[PDB]
DNA sequence: CGTAGCTGAGGACCACCAGAACTTTTTTGAAT
DNA sequence: GTTCTGGTGGTCCTCAGCTACGTTTTTTGAATT
């Protein structure tokens, strides 16, 4: 019942951020660039060279808020981490499902379940409401054999196979991407979902989306009291931050994905908003990110329903309280961690 | 509920200590709000923090010398508000992209 | 010899009687927000609450913010307001000779409600003012601020075994780490925890019916 | 009709004609409602009133250098001011025996 | 500043940490104070008043340091990280050891070691300083007393023996506690120990001095990764910082009571801003209380030598240092948690 | 750097005083 | 007695400037109206 609050969004360089009182103020050489108050703020994100005063920082961690250091085109450093405010028996419930496996499969089965769900029904909304322009039969196959899985998704008791079931997941869905495009075919070379972190051109706008999902969601983690980056889901290989894209696998397929594919499509983005390095890299302009932030913001705006009860919601809700349901499963309310399913 | 209100005040400096007074009700009216006008601010609230500023802001001004008066529009404030001069104020609904 | 860490608080003896998933919220997963009806109380507690001044009115004492304990129900708190009140009949006082009669007051907010919530702070502190002493008092004061009035009630046995058998029971609950369910209702409209204690998880299809519908979709 | 609108004015007297300006702002907007506080007005006005004021507003005042914003509380007025000082305002819909 | 352990500890407040190639400069109002490598760094402690550039942050955050601010009296302000390193594995750790009971055992009763052997020294400090008017022979079998209880917790084994026999020393040091005040003894007394509703004078200097100290061993915990409500003597409690109340049970010696003595000797305090209300309690008066704050800070700016380490450093850093080797004892780069002991 | 306490330095805003005057055809003017 | 234009005195009101320091126990808080 928590409602969505504004973020703020520095581009400009070499900024200063200070406290006063209750609000947070910007600076550039001794001028007052604007002060803005801070209880109708949820996040403060920062691009190229912010700093901040440590005043600043502590008031925002103890007051739940997200500050953020980036780099040019969304690259992740330095994020605000705050303290610990108690809640021990949570945090040792969470702490200590983790090393088992039983229900690290459980869950580990409701995330894929969720996942592949929203994957299926997504492709399938989209060769349902045009079926002239794509080649609905594959379309149904592939869904097809999803919903096999599924079942079989259920029936799993050990965390090595759902990983290799992954990898089916992965692999049965990129064929499909490639022809979700419609329009700007020619202008954005779209070879699918292939990714490299050189970045090689209809991927800016992929990876930036995925980075302010992770963010996104891993402070909706810690507003409620537990971590979920490197727990009871993921791989315990360091240097992978998963857990918190692994919570939202049930939203990273759909959440993000269909906004950038939306953006292709609406003719909201033009060519010339992208250009390469000369490595051979590709950024963005700086009008073509505000856009983007824009459209990113008015898309979190407007409202949806859960299926749980029907309750009017946000997009930006979605995180959060998929996170509060995963706290009130950890006290035993719940019989397992019910999904995002549409 | 996210409602927007705007609050006006008139202190008055000539008293013993009207400057001092002045200088807190500004003080901490301006942590709650944003600045539209010389002594009239609009802000944002919920029920919650509209209360906590009300019984913050009673306790400074001084009855028989101020005055204070808070209006609320609702959820629909889009609609009634306009402007005219060259003073124009950021809006909480814009992306805010700074 | 650590008595202290035990010892609970006197204002769990009041939300333990209403929405009593409410204290476990509370008190065990140490969580709390405010309402447009909870701010107006901790302003009539931050202005009523004087301490380090003795505000003497005559020969009745009126003294605020009294540090509370007890051992037989293992409880701990401050109550309100003690007042003072000169009696042959009475029990001695710490450093003064003579006898003084010692009736609690506690200060709230609101209207008298039915289901005694409010009662049963008051006869926990009046517990533990006659533990102090093992004797018997048979008068207590409650105070109401949005009708500005004053309610005498009287205590006896069937509060006494109420409240004792209270705080065995919340200390039973409080060993386990255990949130109880409880049902709705209307009130639930007003606990200030609905962001949290979501009474709606009570009449559900449970997760299994979600998968039968996944199954049939 | 006879929606509640308030009218806040802020004028630079610092400039050539701010005085002049002032002064008409000021006899402009007592035409049609009365002061609660300094540089603002509120009045019970319908449609055709209000268009009328605020053309004349716009008409008299000067831009990039002026400021003027128009508020409306709609029919629902009484249960949406709040005073608290000691600056009352007279009412124009009890029944005003003088 | 730079302790042998891989840390900074800027302390001095009104300066600021500028990145100059791969080495930090400290600039203390545009000159500049000092220079220092980055290369062998771990972690950066800042106190006080002050800044990062943003340069520093940018250069700190990628190379797996983290950056702890924290204000000049020691609360823990905010910690700047990227990737978080070295944390999760300590955190793990940490409850693993808590859940189970053998190793909680072993760092209890080095504890326990710690707090008797401050005890029994303490003690016969006292006795060496001044032999003029107290009972020394009673300190004398006190003493061997504590020393057999040093060598019962070094051969104990479990929570409840060690609990048992812990508690038998707490007797023993508050009588010698009770006989140790020198001055003002005549209208000072402890000849009783209570706790939540405070009756009398010097059970209120204890109680404000243990909170302060517990305080800052929640800001050390803190500042290192641990956690501080999973403890290892004291079990767990929503709401109470178990650890921290174990280094607490450590430090209680020299830190604490000390000060409660330095303070009712030399005549640095007196009645006068103490009350009485009903029960015994102490409601200290604005003054006492800014005194108290005053001397505290004072003792925290005294200078000593570290047993183990050696580096001359402050006391508030004492805290925070010890806290680290627990993190090094966990981490296994080490095999026991000496806070003040031969071994 | 942030939070309090004091200045000082001009812009806004309103209330009094003082002086000099106070008269103009007939026509147009919306409609989701 | 209106209406308009000057002129002046006194009061709200915001910002720039200059000094002078920054720690604070645990318990209590509405609700069905
Ligand atoms: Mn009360």
């Amino acid at each position: 019942m928590k409602k969505l609050l504004n973020t703020l969004y520095v581009t400009q360089p070499d900024t200063y951020l200070s406290l006063d009182g209750d609000n947070v103020v910007l600076l550039k050489e001794q001028e007052k660039l604007g002060r803005l108050p801070l209880h109708n703020l949820e996040a403060i994100v920062g691009f190229g060279y912010t700093g901040a005063s440590p005043a600043l920082m502590g008031y925002c961690a103890e007051r739940n808020i997200s500050i953020t250091f980036l780099t040019k085109n969304g690259r992740f450093l330095a994020r605000v981490v705050g303290e610990s405010r108690g809640n021990v028996v949570l945090r040792k419930t969470q702490y200590r499902i983790s090393e088992n496996d039983q229900e690290s499969t459980k869950i580990a089965r409701n995330f894929i379940t969720g996942k592949v769900y929203n994957s299926k029904w997504m492709l399938e909304r989209m060769t349902r409401e045009h079926p002239l322009r794509v080649n609905v039969e594959q379309f149904k196959a592939t869904s097809q054999l999803l919903s096999v899985m599924m079942q079989e998704i259920r029936n799993c008791d050990s965390l090595e196979s759902l990983r290799g079931w992954e990898g089916q997941a992965a692999i049965n869905y990129n064929k499909v991407f490639d022809q979700m495009i419609l329009q700007q075919k020619e202008e954005f070379a779209f070879h699918g979902r292939s990714r490299r972190p050189p970045k090689d051109n209809v991927n800016a706008m992929l990876s930036f989306a995925y980075t302010l999902l992770a963010n996104d969601v891993a402070a909706a983690l810690e507003t409620v009291g537990l971590d979920a980056y490197v727990g009871f889901m993921h791989q315990d290989r360091p240097g992978r931050a998963s857990l918190a894209l692994d919570l939202m696998e049930e939203l990273r397929g759909l959440y993000a994905d269909r906004f950038v594919l939306s953006l292709i499509n609406r003719k909201e983005m033009t060519a010339d908003g992208f250009y390469k390095k000369e490595n051979g890299a590709v950024l963005m302009t700086d009008e073509a990110r505000k856009t983007f932030l824009k459209a990113w913001q008015t898309k979190k705006q407007e409202k949806i329903t859960h299926p749980y009860l029907g309750e009017k919601m946000s997009w930006g809700l979605v995180p959060y309280v998929q996170a509060l349901l995963l706290a009130r499963f950890l006290r035993g309310d719940l019989d397992e961690y019910p999904p995002f399913l549409w | 509920g996210s409602m927007l209100v705007l609050i006006t005040y008139d202190v008055q400096t000539s008293s013993m200590g009207g400057t001092k007074r002045l200088r807190k009700v500004a003080k901490a009216c301006q942590n709650y709000g944003q600045r539209v006008q010389n002594s009239v601010f609009e802000c944002i609230v919920d029920s919650t923090q509209l209360t906590s500023l009300k019984l913050e802001l009673t306790s400074l001004i001084d009855e028989e010398k101020d005055s204070l008066r808070i209006y609320r529009l609702g959820n629909n404030y889009k609609t009634k508000v306009e402007h005219i001069g060259a003073k124009p104020s950021i809006d909480l609904e814009d992306p805010l992209i700074f | 010899s650590n008595e202290e860490d035990r010892y609970l608080m006197l204002s769990g003896l009041q939300h333990f009687q209403f929405c009593k998933r409410q204290w476990a919220l509370i008190h065990i997963e140490q969580q709390w927000e405010e309402n447009v009806r909870t701010i107006e109380g901790q302003h009539l507690h931050k202005k009523a609450d004087q301490p380090f001044m003795k505000e003497k009115r005559g020969s009745k004492l009126t003294v605020r913010a009294m540090p509370i304990q007890s051992k037989n129900l293992q409880i701990s708190g401050i109550c309100d307001v003690v007042e003072f009140v000169q009696d042959s009949e009475g029990i001695e006082l710490s450093g003064v000779s003579g006898s003084y009669k010692a009736f609690p007051v506690e200060y709230k907010r609101g209207k008298p409600k039915k289901g005694d919530e409010d009662i049963v702070q008051l006869v926990a502190q009046a517990m533990c003012l006659e533990e102090m002493l093992v004797c018997r008092i048979d008068k207590g004061y409650l105070f109401y601020n949005e009708i500005k009035h004053r309610v005498e009630v009287p205590i006896t046995d069937a509060l006494r075994d109420k409240v004792v058998q209270m705080a065995k029971e919340m200390h039973h609950y409080y060993e386990n780490r255990h949130t109880p369910k409880v049902k709705t209702g209307p009130f639930c409209n007003n606990c200030s925890l609905q962001s949290i204690c979501l009474p709606k998880l009570m009449n559900k299809r449970s997760v299994k019916r979600y998968i039968e519908g996944r199954l049939s979709e």
